[PDB]
C-alpha cells in the first residue's frame, strides 16, 4: 500500500512505465475526442445565435 | 462566449498537437511590430485596457502574451494556470496585474537566454468586447539591446514566422507612421511573406503626430489606397495611439483621436474614405472577417475529427474487441487490483 | 422492355457492376491492405478505404452501371431486326428519338444518396450464417483470382516466354532479352523461396546482391529492370499464395462457427469477399426494382 | 569492398548463418593467400619449359 501511494503521487514513473500500444490508442482516443466534444460546443453555440 | 470555447480548442490543440500539422488549419490574427511603434497602445486600445506593463522606451514585453478578448458581465482579466481574477475596472488592480504579467514574463525565460519563445494565454472578458483572439509579440529592434540576450532578435523574428506560417492567419502590421516604409524592415517582410495580399492588414501608429509634423497627403493616401505598396491587400486603416505619454487613460485617448478626425481636413476634403478610419471600423471588419473564416474551418475540422476518431475506434476493435479502453491513471487503479488479488492467491 | 422476367436483369446488372469495380477495388484496397501481417490492421485499412470509396464514388458508378444497362436493352430494342419482314423508313426516325431521349434522361438525385446509406448498412455485416455462402464466396474468390493470374501470366509470358519444354515443341527460340529475364526469375524464385514472408518493397542492397548473381553469370541487367521483374513474381507469388489459402480456408467453416480466434486460420479475406458479393446481390436487386418502377415514368415523360 | 560482405552475408543468412565482416575478411585472406600460392605453382609448371 504505501509503494503504490508514492507511485500514484509520481505520475512520471507511471508514464515510463506504461508505454504500449492499448495505452497510447486510449490516451490519443480521450484527447480527440475531448477536442471533438468542444468543437460541436462551439458550433452549436455559434449557430444558434443567429 | 464563443470565442471562449475557440481560444480553448486552439489551447487544447496546440497541447495535444506540439507540431503545426493541425494548428495551420483555423485562422489566427499575428500582430509584430517595432520598437516605441505604439505596438502595446493599439493592442490595450482595442482590450480597451491598460494591461501590459509599461516602460520608458524599454520593451516590456519580454514574453509573448495571447490576450483573448470575449464576452463577460464585467471587463475583467484572468488567466489561464490562475483563478485570480482581475478587474480592469479599477486602476489600482491595473497596476498589480500589469506586475504579475511581467514577473510571468521573468519567470518563463529560461537560462542564457532574455526573450522565451512560450505563450501565455490570457482571456480579457468584458461586455462589448469584440469576440477574437489576439497575438502579442515582443517589438523588432533594429539593433540589439546590450542587456538583452544576442539571439532575442534572431527569437521574435522566429516567433513571428511561425505564427504567420499558417495561411489562414490574418497579419496585423504595426509602425510608426513618423517613419518612412524604407526605414522599417518590418513592412518589407510582410510584404515578402505575403504575395497574394489575401490577408495581410496593416495598421499606422502615431497619426497624429505625422499630421502634426506636416506629412505629404500624397504618401498617406497611398499607404492607405495601397499604392506605394506593391503588395495588394485587402485594406489598410489608421489608428491614433494618443501622444505616446505611458500614463494616458484609453478612454481620453480614444475620444481625443475621434474629435481630431473629426475636425480633421483631410477626412473632409474627402482625400481619406471616411471608413477607413477609427478603430471601432478596423475591429468590426476584422472581426466579421475573421468569424467567418473560422466558421468554414472549423466545420472542415469537425468532420476531419469525428473520421480520425472513427478510424482509432476501427483499430481498437479490430485490435481490442473484448476489452476497455482506459487511461493512465484507470490503468494504474487496475494494476493495483490484480496485484492484491495475487497476494491473496 | 418492361415484360422480362427479372432474373435477366439481376444476372447482367450483377455482372457489369462486379467487373466495373473489381479492378480498383482489388487493386487500390486489397492489395495494399494484404501486404500487413497483422490482421487487425489489415481490417481496419479495408474498413477505412471502403468508407472513403463508398461515400463518394459507388453511387455515381451504380448509376452509370445501371443507365448503361437501361441503354443497352432499350437501344437494342430499337434496332433490333426481325428477320426478312423488318422495315427500315421507320429505322431513321427511331434512330433519331432515342438520341434525343438519351440526351433529355435524368436519373433521380435522391437515389444516390438512400443507397449509399444502403449498401452501407449491408456491408456492415461480419457473420456469416450460411455454409452455402461460404462455398459460393470462396467460388466467387477463385473466378476473381483465376482472372487476375491469367493477367499476371500473360505479362510474364510476353516477358519471358515460353517454357523450354513448350518452346522446343513450337520451335521457337527466346530472344537475348527474353533469356535475360528469364536468368532473373530464377533468382527471384530462390529468394522468394529461402523468405517465403518477404515484404513487397525493395532494398538497394538486394538489387546489388541480384545484380553480382548476374555478373556470375555474364550478364548485366540495370536496378529498373529488376524491381519491374520483381514485382510482377511478387504478385503471381502473392495470388497462388492466395490460392493456397483458399484450399486451406475450404473446410474452415466449421473452424469459424465455433469463433476460433486463436486458430491461424483466420479466413479474413473469404468473409470480406463475401460481403462484397452480398452487397452486389442486394445492389442488383435494388437497382432493378429502381428501373422498373422510378425511370419508367420518366422515360415515358421524355418521349 | 563492403558491398562483396553484404552479397556473401546474405547468402549465409541463406543458410541460416550469421556471420561478422570481420571473419569474412580473415578467411578470405587466408584462402587469397592459399590460392595465391597455388597460381604460382601453377605458374612454376608453365615456366619450366620456359
Amino acid at each position: 500500500k504505501e509503494v503504490l501511494e508514492d507511485f500514484a503521487e509520481d505520475g512520471e514513473k507511471k508514464i515510463k512505465l506504461l508505454t504500449g500500444k492499448r495505452v497510447q490508442l486510449a490516451e490519443d482516443l480521450k484527447k480527440v475526442r475531448e477536442i471533438q466534444e468542444k468543437l460541436d460546443a462551439f458550433i452549436e453555440a455559434l449557430h444558434q445565435e443567429k | 462566449s464563443l470565442i471562449d470555447m475557440y481560444s480553448e480548442v486552439l489551447d487544447v490543440l496546440s497541447d495535444y498537437d506540439a507540431s503545426y500539422n493541425t494548428q495551420d488549419h483555423l485562422p489566427r490574427v499575428v500582430v509584430v511590430g517595432d520598437q516605441s511603434a505604439g505596438k502595446t497602445s493599439v493592442l490595450e486600445m482595442i482590450a480597451q485596457a491598460r494591461i501590459f506593463p509599461r516602460g520608458s522606451g524599454e520593451m516590456m514585453t519580454r514574453s509573448p502574451v495571447k490576450v483573448t478578448l470575449s464576452e463577460g458581465p464585467h471587463h475583467v482579466a484572468l488567466f489561464k494556470d490562475s483563478s485570480r481574477e482581475f478587474d480592469l475596472t479599477k486602476e489600482e488592480d491595473l497596476a498589480a496585474l500589469r506586475h504579475e504579467i511581467e514577473l510571468r514574463m521573468r519567470k518563463n525565460v529560461k537560462e542564457g537566454c532574455t526573450v522565451s519563445p512560450e505563450t501565455i494565454s490570457l482571456n480579457v472578458k468584458g461586455p462589448g468586447l469584440q469576440r477574437m483572439v489576439l497575438v502579442d509579440l515582443p517589438g523588432v529592434i533594429n539593433t540589439v539591446t546590450s542587456g538583452m540576450a544576442p539571439d532575442t532578435k534572431e527569437t521574435i523574428f522566429s516567433i513571428s514566422k511561425a505564427y504567420m506560417q499558417n495561411p489562414n492567419a490574418i497579419i496585423l502590421c504595426i509602425q510608426d507612421g513618423s517613419v518612412d516604409a524604407e526605414r522599417s524592415i518590418v513592412t518589407d517582410l510582410v510584404s515578402q511573406m505575403d504575395p497574394h495580399g489575401r490577408r495581410t492588414i496593416f495598421v499606422l501608429t502615431k497619426v497624429d503626430l505625422a499630421e502634426k509634423n506636416v506629412a505629404s497627403p500624397s504618401r498617406i493616401q497611398q499607404i492607405i489606397e495601397g499604392k506605394l505598396f506593391p503588395m495588394k491587400a485587402l485594406g489598410y486603416f489608421a489608428v491614433v495611439t494618443g501622444k505616446g505619454n505611458s500614463s494616458e487613460s484609453i478612454e481620453a485617448i480614444r475620444e481625443y483621436e475621434e474629435e481630431f478626425f473629426q475636425n480633421s481636413k483631410l477626412l473632409k476634403t474627402s482625400m481619406l474614405k471616411a471608413h477607413q478610419v477609427t478603430t471601432r471600423n478596423l475591429s468590426l471588419a476584422v472581426s466579421d472577417c475573421f468569424w467567418k473564416m473560422v466558421r468554414e474551418s472549423v466545420e472542415q475540422q469537425a468532420d476531419s475529427f469525428k473520421a480520425t476518431r472513427f478510424n482509432l475506434e476501427t483499430e481498437w476493435k479490430n485490435n481490442y474487441p473484448r476489452l476497455r479502453e482506459l487511461d493512465r491513471n484507470e490503468l494504474f487503479e487496475k494494476a493495483k487490483n490484480e496485484i492484491l488479488d495475487e497476494v491473496i492467491s | 422492355l418492361s415484360q422480362v422476367t427479372p432474373k435477366h436483369w439481376e444476372e447482367i446488372l450483377q455482372q457489369s457492376l462486379w467487373e466495373r469495380v473489381s479492378t480498383h477495388v482489388i487493386e487500390n484496397i486489397y492489395l495494399p491492405a494484404a501486404q500487413t501481417m497483422n490482421s487487425g490492421t489489415f481490417n481496419t485499412t479495408v474498413d477505412i478505404k471502403l468508407k472513403q470509396w463508398t461515400d463518394k464514388q459507388l453511387p455515381n458508378k451504380a448509376v452509370e452501371v445501371a443507365w448503361e444497362t437501361l441503354q443497352e436493352e432499350f437501344s437494342r430494342f430499337m434496332t433490333e431486326p426481325k428477320g426478312k419482314e423488318h422495315d427500315d423508313i421507320f429505322d431513321k426516325l427511331k434512330e433519331a428519338v432515342k438520341e434525343e431521349s438519351i440526351k433529355r434522361h435524368k436519373w433521380n438525385d435522391f437515389a444516390e444518396d438512400s443507397l449509399r446509406v444502403i449498401q452501407h448498412n449491408a456491408l456492415e455485416d461480419r457473420s456469416i450464417s450460411d455454409k452455402q455462402q461460404w462455398d459460393a464466396a470462396i467460388y466467387f474468390m477463385e473466378e476473381a483470382l483465376q482472372a487476375r493470374l491469367k493477367d499476371t501470366e500473360n505479362a510474364i509470358e510476353n516477358m519471358v516466354g515460353p517454357d523450354w519444354k513448350k518452346r522446343w515443341l513450337y520451335w521457337k527460340n527466346r530472344t537475348q532479352e527474353q533469356c535475360v529475364h528469364n536468368e532473373t526469375k530464377n533468382e527471384l524464385e530462390k529468394m522468394l523461396k529461402c523468405n517465403e514472408e518477404h515484404p513487397a518493397y525493395l532494398a538497394s542492397d538486394e538489387i546489388t546482391t541480384v545484380r553480382k548473381n548476374l555478373e556470375s553469370r555474364g550478364v548485366e541487367v540495370d536496378p529498373s529492370l529488376i524491381k519491374d521483374t520483381w514485382h510482377q513474381v511478387y504478385r503471381r507469388h502473392f495470388l497462388k499464395t492466395a490460392l493456397n489459402h483458399c484450399n486451406l480456408c475450404r473446410r474452415g467453416f466449421y473452424y469459424y462457427q465455433r469463433h476460433f480466434v486463436d486458430s491461424e486460420l483466420e479466413c479474413n479475406d473469404v468473409v470480406l469477399f463475401w460481403r462484397i458479393q452480398r452487397m452486389l446481390a442486394i445492389t442488383a436487386n435494388t437497382l432493378r426494382q429502381q428501373l422498373t418502377n422510378t425511370e419508367v415514368r420518366r422515360l415515358e415523360k421524355n418521349v
